[PDB]
């Protein structure tokens, strides 16, 4: 995939991988992502309830007060609308009571929600060309702690420093 | 030299209390010297100390701090001299949501301890002829999590008090909030007014860089070559503390792995309950450091 | 443990007056000493509270607090000694909008009983040369309604008068709107200035967990072992009486299910008319607690 | 019972008065008792009352209201003891257009 | 359709359907949904009155203060012009003066509305190819109370430390 | 037409009827209305001039205060510019001073106007399909008083509580 440098660790979390690991364990029958797959596209006539989750340009990070605050979109895709409301009230009420909520993801790391409010409710979009397909979209502003607010300083000045100096 | 070296900014040394906690408890009760648990090293809140609820999150509690400066000049100069405070207080104020009992006798400076319900679980609350001066005992606690091991940073107020009460504005649209400004006094017993916290596994990790005691140089196991048995006797079992130069008890942040297991295993809570009767080699597996010791087994 | 839990916030004891009325009265009646009604536990407002009718929404009422501190410091301390609070003025102002009889009487401090209307239907309420002190007695009832059990949330000032009063802006946008702030005294026969009260189903649940009373552990049915006649005579009925330890009737709360309705019939307001001449057990059905009781039918 | 009903709001007595014209006399003429007509029920302002023309819309007459209150305390009470009210003073200004 | 965890209760009414249940209580012949029925869009000449109902993105819920409020778009479907006024004349007096209403919808549950704004005014839009139709559609933003506040973080902390912890 | 509840009585007046009154009354021969007819459209190198008022999302209703807020767009249509700007100019002239000005309606109801603003002025829009006509349009900012602030929450509960309760 992608080397990094050997001296570089993360700094933020992936609040869409963070989210998708939550309802996952939430619903774990229901599939969520941050992508249609192609194997969901396959059926329409009886589709499988999903949910997508997209991070959005919005909210201003803090490197120095270690949080990263996002604006996350969620699209609860179900065969009904009365499901898909449902599934977006299942969602609401799982996002919006969180304050410094401690949540272990897949990869063994244990994050930490410091809050998430509702930018735009939720919303039953027309139908495109999936017909069958009613989706309820509503964006969430997520603010999540940094894995660490360590800078590398150092090693960026030794790499000039050697190199060119 | 770097100039980015002077300024040594840790970057992880700023804690955030992510879900602020207010208790409010009566005068009556012991006040709370620490909230670290002796035996165990956990969050360990002292009976008696009653939660006021949630209050709003975009508020929050603004503690306030007041200084009386009284710059003394006796016979002219271009400065002061001897420029001395004479009053510190420290004021908390939030905007409680919550209709607890506790919540509305700290609004109403009453005690409503006999208020007995109706037979139709109806309650009215009247206001006090003259307002009673009721102190109580507050900590604000709030915890930043690394990973999954948890910063509790908090405050020990003993002798607080309601000093004024904002202005409600009852609408349709937001729910009643009491706001009541609660100003610290000083208690003659513990002898402050006010004390700041630190405790959990994360200030363990964080206290070194902090400055607060010897730095983190060597580590030890205090049983230099115990002894246990192999039947399940008395000494079957023992225990490993792995406590470094700094006097802090490292024993569940540091692993310990066995290099002989046959003989002796020891977990990652040092656990010497053993296997067979022999002598195996504990080393207590840090990160920039790291410890030796041999443990022995005979039945 | 888990943080969450510290904070013990319960998140629906955050009652909201969603429709709050003011119902200014004469001090000639009798001040209200609660809003429940003996009998059934409902909304019973006592005769003389006439309402001022609908206010501005998005104003509200801004029940306002005023605190008179005064920190005696008697030798030099580092703190005050004895802070003590003289005088609580709790006032509250509304924007009326109703050209009633009682809210103009209100405005101008008179009494308009005696305005006799002009043949025509026209009336002129001149200002008084000094204005009176008037005295009402007010209260401010909001009901936050869960599900279909309604709470009642008021309070209950019996020696109101008017302070100060805003400028009005007369527009062809706007309708006149008068803005009193009305002051709360302390009455010397009820003993005090304003009384915060809860009633209803609502408050029924929700009392236990606001930590007023005794927790809700146990429920009885009063007659032990009651017997009733086939025959339509006096004792051809009864009534079942759930109440729990708490002291709270929860009859109207609880249903009641029988095991053999052939013998009696109990429906969900314990009507103990009964069927046939015999013995048949009542279970009181409610959530996490249940009550059981045994009815005999004899004619 | 029905919690609407206690309120009982008319939602009809709100009157907004939508052409307010201001009327000013001397001192020499007899002040109005009433606008009211006495043999027909009309609007009926007496002789002398000169109107002082349109002024602005948007601004409009602020009838002010001034409250001198002297809580007289005698020997110490946690709430004053016959609270009264000395002047009331009635203002209201407005934006004249018309130089007449 | 969805299944949602046992221990999951509804936390937020149906805006939509409370008005649906409310405008079919007060008109029954008149049929009102949240959608254009197949077999409503079937006659268009001599086309039957109705009214939709539209969650819109509108309004911040507040979660601590028991508040879900969302802006509702009604758009009144009639044969005639003066018809779709008189329908919209109706729906704005019933929603305007709405302070602390209770409402039973068709589940049994008897819903609060806090209050009910309006953000755009009604309008008669340009016909399309439904030409025999006027509708007048306006905005309003309602806020009505949570079914409850209760959140369910002690769910999710023994899901992450079953799981994972 | 619409079979609204026999309890119902109508609350708002209809500001485009009201003003299509008002300038037929003070225009007779030249044609007011809301809607292009179709028999206007048949006639194009020789108009008929004709004032269109439009309502539209604009200002906002104030039920408590019993005034009725509304954007009001007046198309003047005329065959000849100097003619539409001077029937615009008439229609400024009747509008703007408006102060609480009462009038009857064609049906009997005297409305009154509180005020009457311009939010856009009048501009001289260029030509479409039909070319020889010449179209001054302008937006005026018209506030009304209610027929009635009276609420029906006693016929709403009556409803519910008969139906459900």
């Amino acid at each position: 995939a992608v080397v990094l440098p050997d001296w570089y660790e993360e700094a933020f979390v992936n609040v869409e991988n963070l989210f998708i690991d939550m309802f996952t364990d939430l619903l774990p029958d229901y599939e969520s992502g941050c992508w249609a797959p192609d194997d969901w596209l396959a059926d329409e006539i009886e589709v499988k309830p999903t949910i997508w989750f997209f991070r959005l340009p919005g909210g201003r990070v803090d490197w120095d007060g270690r949080k990263d605050e996002c604006q996350l979109q969620v699209m609860v895709v179900t065969g009904s609308r009365d499901d898909s409301w449902r599934l977006m009230d299942f969602v609401r009420a799982m996002l919006l009571p969180m304050q410094g909520d401690k949540y272990k993801m897949a990869d063994g790391y244990t994050a930490q929600i410091r809050c998430a409010g509702e930018v735009a409710g939720p919303q039953l979009l027309t139908p495109g060309q999936r017909i069958d397909t009613r989706v309820v979209t509503a964006t969430f502003k997520v603010s999540v702690s940094m894995k660490s607010a360590k800078n590398y300083k150092q090693k960026l000045y030794e790499l000039w420093q050697a190199l060119r100096g | 030299t770097d100039f980015y070296t002077i300024k040594d900014a840790q970057a992880d040394l700023a804690i955030a209390p992510l879900n602020l906690t207010v208790l409010l408890a009566p005068y009556s009760t012991t006040p709370a010297t620490t909230l670290e648990s002796p035996t165990d090293g956990s969050l360990a809140i002292p009976p008696g100390y009653k939660s006021v609820g949630h209050f709003e999150k975009q508020a929050g509690l603004t503690l306030g701090n007041e200084f009386d400066s009284k710059d003394i000049e006796a016979y002219g100069e271009p400065e002061p001299i001897r420029t001395i405070i004479n009053k510190r207080t420290t004021t908390f104020d939030f905007a409680m949501y919550q209709n607890q009992r506790n919540v509305l006798e700290l609004i109403w400076t009453q005690d409503f301890s006999n208020i007995q319900p109706s037979e139709f679980g109806g309650i009215v609350l009247e206001a006090p002829k003259v307002p009673k001066n009721i102190y109580y005992r507050a900590i604000l606690v709030g915890m930043d999590d690394r990973n999954d091991r948890p910063i509790w940073l908090y405050w020990l107020m003993p002798k607080v008090k309601l000093d004024k009460l904002d202005n409600q504005t009852l609408n349709d649209d937001n729910v009643i909030e009491y706001k009541p400004t609660l100003k610290a006094f000083r208690d003659d017993v513990v002898g402050y007014s006010v004390a700041q916290g630190f405790a959990g596994p994360g200030w363990r990790d964080l206290v070194a860089t902090a400055g607060f005691g010897e730095a983190l140089t060597a580590l030890t196991i205090t049983p230099g070559s115990p002894t246990v048995t192999v039947a399940t006797g008395a000494s079957h079992t023992a225990q490993l503390l792995v406590e470094g130069d700094n006097g802090i008890n490292y024993t569940p942040d540091v692993v310990f792995t066995s290099s002989a297991p046959d003989k002796a295993s020891v977990s990652a809570a040092g656990l010497v309950t053993g296997v067979a009767a022999g002598s195996a080699t504990i080393t207590a597996t840090k990160g920039a450091l790291t410890a030796t010791a041999t443990v022995t087994v005979t039945a």
